[PDB]
RNA sequence: ACCUCGAUGUCGACUCAUCUCAUCCUCGAGCUGAAGCAGGUUCGAAGGGUUCGGCUGUUCGCCGAUUAAAGAGAUACGUG
RNA sequence: UACUAAGUGGAAAAGGAUGUGAAAGUGCUAAAACAGCAAGGAUGUUGGCUUAGAAGCAGCCAUCGUUUAAAGAGUGCGUAA
């Protein structure tokens, strides 16, 4: 329904509105058991990985009042990363996954309300 | 990848790995190493397969519902779900669910119960 | 086989099934029933073989209503035999379904299985069938 | 190739096209293929 | 849709020039010819470095062609650009091929000697014995070449024996 | 029981064949519980070909030995 | 003024069919639809009957919880397991 859209982009903008980082990633190559065991390294509970839609994430950032975070979910698949408090710790944990792993992106975020780029994810992991 | 059921007490007749380029004859002693503290049961094994023909291998635990068969004191379950032949104590599928953690894919303990509790039904036994 | 256990007379008038099925218009026991598009004869042995086509493909757990019965008889002169000198003896009997008599109709299983037993029910009968569903 | 009065899909695949104004049907295995009518 | 699909026509060889009933595509490898039948409802219009073309009606061979037209200049301008090749696989015991100027011979079989001529603009290569490289222009003719070679000896499900086009899994039946 | 009784000659064989295709062979193709050989069935095809003998008034048939095969039918159950 | 592409019209059925036209509603649709293309499509589980060999797949008895965006004691194919 238009309500349960709006619901959905409201609480999402809502979580926006108070996450320390938002990160922005490609799912491509993430088995069942790397969705799994990304989570359950992201251990403490003050953090999320999540799958979403691309028109979600823009309608929830664009309402949070984000802005040239659009290149980061711009024309790609993208789950999102998203921790509370110390969030250094989350970007290291997801970049020592994909390196684990066989492959994935790293396309950028914000941190702490300050846009970093894909090339930054490194300096900060 | 080819997972195996070798047995934990026992690992030295045999084949089918040995076309993967497996040097058998240096994995058979870790096979009754770890496995050691389980003696007698049938251990599941993982076995990645690497390109350099190093390997690593995972231990997993015996299968599944064959403790609830030992919880309800009963040899064998229904074949009638309906037919409530056995019952078992919430807390005594605590017992078993922690035992099954190594193995289970769950999040939580008290998802962990859940997962149990859906092999529970299977047996038709009821859930106190 | 269906059949009366025992007639007054023996050798009645054919009757034409040319009307709009007097009796029998709409479904009243089941669900789904299956009504005819052009009046015909169907034999005490067709509805054996609809009969057993709708107990096959219905499982163990529904029920089949039969509406028609073969109550009315009909002859057949012997073969090789002149004309006159009599009328032949009763051969097989047989149900007048009139245009639009629900005949066949079942119960309590699924939607999709109904409509299939239906159909396969509706190739033994010469009458061009169709399929309709009880009121409310 | 099977000649029918009535050719209905047998699989999943069995795709249902019209060639040369006549009806047939195609699937991956060959032991389905149908024609006329 | 086909028919409504925005072309972009790369300005550095390719130059399209409609005429009542002809079209001529030229490029880097080879220029192209297409023959169009009068009464063609469509109208084609080119821009620089794009080209976009409609129907005037709805009429169903109309909208037929919107499409079918659509394709055939993106396969012309796609072959006039890069071109086209197919790969065949000739497997089997005492199967080979090789080349001899125009002509493409074949060893298969065949107590009888199998020679064949490639039609002009076609070009084969015979890279290994058991591999053949057919490079075209258009789609047509190399498919049609690649025909013309496999119809000799048809693949078989009890060996995998044939003129297996690359990349073709042929069922298994096993006779005993 | 409609023409034919002020006559339309009837079985089988002989001679001559003619035509149809729902094909026996020859020909082309598919599917196969088609490895090969040989097949089973289906599709198209009627150009041509389609045995000799014993017994029987024979058609039909049973049987022998062949052949690529020994077709089903129609033509007043063709043809005095 | 529409309809027909079949020489229908200019023979005929049970039955089969993305032929094409008309009308009626219903469902998604530029907070991106349908098809296609790029990812994943898991753990309990190798539940057990038992088959030298049946452990998602020769068949048979319950035929569900759990990790998540997603998962069928597995859609079907294909394995002596
Ligand atoms: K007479
Ligand atoms: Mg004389
Ligand atoms: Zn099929």
């Amino acid at each position: 329904a238009k309500k349960d859209k709006a619901q959905q982009v409201a609480d999402v903008s809502h979580l926006l509105s108070t996450s320390a980082g938002f990160v922005i990633f490609d799912y491509t190559s993430m088995s069942a058991i790397e969705a799994t065991s990304i989570r359950k390294k992201l251990f403490k509970n003050g953090s999320k990985i999540k799958v979403i839609k691309n028109n979600i994430l823009r309608r929830a950032l664009k309402a949070g009042k984000f802005e040239g975070i659009d290149e980061t979910a711009i024309k790609g698949k993208l789950a999102v990363a998203v921790g509370v408090n110390e969030i250094v710790e989350t970007l290291k944990a997801v970049d020592g996954v994909v390196k684990a792993k066989e492959a994935m992106n790293f396309v950028c975020g914000y941190f702490d309300n300050r846009a970093f780029n894909s090339a930054d994810l490194e300096k900060i992991a | 990848i080819a997972k195996i059921n070798l047995l934990g007490g026992q690992a030295k007749p045999g084949p089918a790995l040995a076309s993967v380029g497996i040097n058998m004859g240096e994995f058979t002693k870790q096979f009754n190493e770890k496995t050691k503290d389980k003696q007698g049961e049938m251990i599941p094994c993982v076995i990645t397969a690497y390109n350099d023909k190093s390997f690593d291998f995972i231990l997993k635990t015996t299968p599944v519902s064959i403790l609830l068969k030992q919880a309800a004191k009963l040899e064998k379950g229904a074949k009638n779900a309906k037919t409530i032949v056995g019952k078992i104590t919430m807390a005594k599928a605590k017992e078993i669910a922690q035992y099954k953690l190594v193995d289970l894919n769950a999040n939580t303990v008290e998802a962990a119960l859940k997962m149990v509790l859906g092999t529970a039904k299977q047996m038709g036994i009821e859930v106190i | 086989m269906l059949q009366p256990k025992r007639t007054k007379y023996r050798k009645p008038h054919n009757v034409s099934y040319e009307g709009k099925a007097k009796g029998n218009s709409y479904v009243a026991f089941g669900e789904y029933g299956l009504v005819a598009t052009k009046g015909n004869w169907i034999d005490a042995r067709a509805i054996e073989s609809a009969r057993i086509a709708i107990s096959k493909c219905l499982g163990k757990t529904g029920k089949m209503w039969i509406r028609i019965f073969p109550h009315m008889s009909k002859t057949k002169k012997p073969l090789e035999v002149r004309m006159g000198s009599g009328k032949g003896n009763p051969e097989f009997w047989v149900a007048v379904v009139k245009q639009g008599t629900v005949m066949f109709e079942v119960a309590n299983i699924p939607e999709s299985q109904m409509i299939k037993a239906l159909t396969r029910a509706g190739h033994k009968l010469p009458v061009t069938w169709k399929i309709l569903k009880r009121e409310e | 190739m099977k000649v029918r009065a009535s050719v209905k899909p047998i699989c999943k695949d069995c795709k249902i096209i019209k060639r040369h104004q006549i009806v047939r049907v195609i699937c991956k295995t060959q032991k389905h293929k149908q024609r006329q009518g | 849709k086909i028919g409504n699909r925005t072309i972009t026509l790369d300005p550095a060889k390719v130059n399209l020039n409609f005429q009542k009933d002809h079209i001529a595509v030229k490029g880097p490898l080879g220029q192209i010819e297409l023959k169009l039948p009068p009464n063609l409802p469509l109208k084609f219009e080119l821009k620089d470095n794009n080209l976009q073309i409609t129907r005037n009606n709805e009429l169903k061979q109309s909208k037929i062609f919107h499409g079918t037209y659509n394709a055939l200049i993106t396969n012309a301008i796609i072959g006039v650009t890069q071109g086209f090749e197919k790969k065949l696989r000739l497997v089997g015991v005492g199967y080979r091929a090789n080349v001899e100027g125009e002509t493409l011979n074949l060893q298969l079989g065949y107590s009888h000697p199998i020679k064949e001529k490639i039609p002009k603009g076609l070009t084969v290569k015979v890279e290994k014995n058991t591999e053949i490289t057919i490079s075209g222009i258009s789609k047509e003719l190399v498919g049609q070449f690649a025909t013309e070679v496999r119809k000799w000896r048809k693949p078989e499900p009890y060996k995998g024996k044939g003129v297996l086009y690359f990349d073709e899994v042929i069922v298994r039946k096993a006779g005993k």
